[PDB]
């Protein structure tokens, strides 16, 4: 299917097809123009960097250390991943979203001064 | 004064789980790495386990890798050795000392230095 | 372990030298070795750290160095008090950390 | 030698002159400019995202787990690596890159799936 | 602390907390001010992002290397440099050699790149 | 309620190679693991292989790593396993079973839901 | 393998338990510790998953549990229907996924 | 036509060390990977180590995995081991071949082509 | 090593095979067996690499095939040149690289 396509469909559906929705991603008409355009790249700038200060550059998907906290969701893995749109998930998780942002970097700190150490390991 | 206690230790039947406690004092405790050191009644020295300055790595002999737990706690000084089965072999003088890593933006250690007291631990 | 002697003898007046040997793959491919005295009555202690570097608080008398799959370690002239069991110990690899050898009984007369 | 120093040389030759290449791609005419410069940019987190979402991310050189499909060329190793330009190449095959690009990023997506699976396996 | 929070520390503590320094790095004719302004400064992270990315350390903030540090460039042992020393001061002591750091990074990562592809070569 | 059956070679010669099928139905075939067991005749249970729910992966045993291959076809709702230069202690009865590993994504299994009757391997 | 009892022996409206042990790295690390019930001949059946968790369909008699390094599977009532061969399956982590013990013989009296 | 001079020459304690050379000449140098292949003075002949054309990977055998050191120099032309320890074993005569790898820009060999006089070592 | 016979024999003009057995991961995991000839005393010479292909130089009488775990040399009447020691070789194992053979002695007669 094609962009936005899974939208309405199963949180397992459409963690399948992430790219179709990534690669779409990206005289004073011009300059409205020009605006837009550099507010998108500014945007996808933020998400990739953000990504890159997580240890997930370049993936799509990517796991990372930092554990659940049954405060954020009290959720039964399978209505989360077989029942609940994704939608309703951002909807649900819109107020501690920070929280796992810092938690997510600071774990990702971690793992990077851990990973230096290690490689000097001799 | 660089200074390290131990307690814990002494008589414990195998199966029972049991910890060491090392207090260091004297020096800047989050800036060196940390090992323990097995020193039988009768034979030579063994290294047992290596844990970094800030608490994340450890490592362990291979003798005992899925038996032993080591831990710091940079908060209260200490240095907590956890272990369970304690078989026959685990009867010996465990020596809490300071050294044998680094963090790799400082000099090279690779040994342990102002070594403490020693706790014995038993096994019947 | 290192293949080291169970004791030595020497005398005050003259100079002993003690030798703890191993493999390649562990002590001579790095360059990390250490010498620990341990009285028997108390923990060990360093006296030398590295092949040739001494940490504070050891008298210049201790003086190691290392070739080959052996490791040397010197004590000039000797004195009673130096009764202590010697122990050398090797950076071994990221899989086995350090190995230590078997202890040394020197003996002055 | 320099930028476009080999382009007209053998396959391998310029194989390792790929970092120069890489490095230069970064009113009446103040609008031109930066209508130019946000073109280029562009340009360049295209062919940014389109290698990330190939999992290439970061390296000039790369590998994949795609076959080679004959049908899109059938010369052997020697031929294309030590008596052709890349010119060329790009000529012969250009057809078919459409397809390869699909197929590598299907790969992409299969095996990071696969992936998942083993840092999800106790 | 926030921006630039350890611009004096010792090397170690300012190292530690090089996340909000990446962050910070992204944010009629005021039009084409800001526009100009906003892609200069989108071309400059970028520019540093890709020169990151060709050593193969793109992804990551403490990438290691394998190219040998030539005491040429400064023979100051570990502890002066990550114990008693502030960036800037190191910043101002090898600008003059950066240059052929990034080259010689430049050479061993292309050696490192072909080695790794040769290895995968390999059935 | 879901049946799963199976069929293949009960006789075959040393060094030759057969290939076991199996045929399911009663569920979604496409969301769950699969796994073949084998049973020595008069001696206990042993896991053989374990697939993945997608097809794509492959876990075995270290005895026949070389020589074992296990495939499955989700559409036609399919599984089977080809041996290769099979040796003699592979004489025993082969199960089907669903489950051994989720697909990272719904919860945990690790156990085999289903048992479907079986088949006899032998080897002169 | 695992070690498991050969046999066991009892009469209606009591109540038998049987172990199952093995390494510290399987059992100890992961309460993963399945029971299999396999009557002669006849197709295994899946008795209990994880170290407690009942499958739909099965009677409350069977219950399990984990302790260390062993895990124990207790029948009650024992109306004698359950003649059949018991079976202990660990999971042990990676290249080693799934490991039983010797086959354990439930008579009823 | 191809010629692989190789100097070499035996005579060493058998805790020394001892260096070989080959030269090789007739084709390009740098385009091909080397190898070095032993034959003791009775038993069949056995592959001791590889290097590849730009000479920034190297592989040894198990016997001598931490022991010899092959290199190479391209614009000379010359293929270098050194030797290390030393085991009374060794004590055969060694060959200089050309192939049993090659870049992944080329077509796979693995194999041996040109095969050079080698030398014999001697252990005293 | 690979397995294969000590040596063997045959007459001029007829036509003799030789035989090299490998287990899973040495022939059968990897198509690339080759096989190399030495005069007695002199350096050897490469025949036959891969299964079937031969190198340019080489002589058509000499042939190869490959079946299970095993590789076959095939030579046609045999010339009075043709008395060497053949040794059967292969690429097996990413770590371990070459595992070779022992010799082959074909006895003319
Ligand atoms: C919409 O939901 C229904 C079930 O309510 C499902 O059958 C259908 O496939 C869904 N459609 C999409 C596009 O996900
Ligand atoms: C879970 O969230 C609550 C609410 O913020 C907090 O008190 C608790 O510490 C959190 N636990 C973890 C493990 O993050
Ligand atoms: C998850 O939790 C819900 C809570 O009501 C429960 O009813 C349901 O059975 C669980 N589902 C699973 C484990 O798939
Ligand atoms: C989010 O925050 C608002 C404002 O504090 C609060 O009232 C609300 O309960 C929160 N919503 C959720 C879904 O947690
Ligand atoms: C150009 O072609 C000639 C042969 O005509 C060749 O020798 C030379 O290397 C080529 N030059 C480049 C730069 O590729
Ligand atoms: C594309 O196909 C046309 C028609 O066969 C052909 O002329 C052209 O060369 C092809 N180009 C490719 C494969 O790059
Ligand atoms: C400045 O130096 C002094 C040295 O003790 C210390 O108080 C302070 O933390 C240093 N910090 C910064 C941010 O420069
Ligand atoms: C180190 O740099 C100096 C100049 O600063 C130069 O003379 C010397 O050759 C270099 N040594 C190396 C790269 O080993
Ligand atoms: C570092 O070198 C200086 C001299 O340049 C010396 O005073 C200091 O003690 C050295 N520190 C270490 C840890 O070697």
């Amino acid at each position: 299917l094609g962009f936005l396509g899974a939208a309405g469909s199963t949180m397992g559906a459409a963690s399948m097809t992430l790219t179709v929705q990534a690669r779409n991603l990206l005289t004073v008409w011009g300059i409205k123009q020009l605006q837009a355009r550099v507010l998108a790249v500014e945007r996808y700038l933020r998400d990739q960097q953000l990504l890159g200060i997580w240890g997930c550059s370049g993936k799509l998907i990517c796991c990372t250390n930092v554990p659940w906290n049954s405060s954020w969701s009290n959720r039964n893995l399978s209505e989360i991943w077989d029942n609940m749109t994704w939608l309703q998930w951002d909807k649900e998780i819109s107020n501690y979203t920070q929280i796992i942002y810092g938690l997510l970097e600071e774990s990702q700190n971690q793992q990077e001064k851990n990973e230096q150490d290690l490689l000097a390991l001799d | 004064e660089v200074q390290l206690v131990e307690t814990g230790g002494g008589l414990v039947q195998p199966g029972g789980s049991l910890k060491l406690s090392c207090r260091a004092s004297g020096y800047t405790f989050s800036s060196f790495a940390m090992s323990w050191v097995r020193q039988a009644p009768g034979k030579g020295l063994e290294w047992v386990s290596l844990i970094n300055d800030r608490g994340g790595l450890t490592f362990y002999v291979d003798s005992v890798k899925g038996r032993f737990t080591i831990s710091r706690d940079n908060s209260k000084n200490t240095l907590s050795l956890q272990m369970h089965s304690l078989r026959d072999g685990d009867t010996a003088v465990y020596y809490c000392a300071t050294g044998g890593m680094s963090s790799a933006l400082q000099s090279s250690k690779y040994y342990f230095d102002f070594w403490g007291q020693g706790a014995l631990v038993t096994v019947s | 372990a290192l293949t080291q002697p169970p004791s030595v003898s020497g005398s005050p007046g003259q100079s002993v030298t003690i030798s703890c040997t191993g493999t390649s793959s562990d002590i001579g491919s790095y360059n990390y070795v250490s010498w620990y005295q341990q009285h028997p009555g108390k923990a060990p202690k360093l006296m030398i750290y590295d092949v040739t570097q001494r940490p504070s608080g050891v008298s210049d008398r201790f003086s190691g160095s290392k070739s080959g799959n052996t490791a040397s370690l010197t004590i000039s002239g000797l004195q009673a008090d130096d009764e202590a069991d010697y122990y050398c110990s090797a950076y071994a690899g990221r899989q086995t950390f350090y190995i230590f050898g078997g202890g040394t009984r020197l003996t002055v007369l």
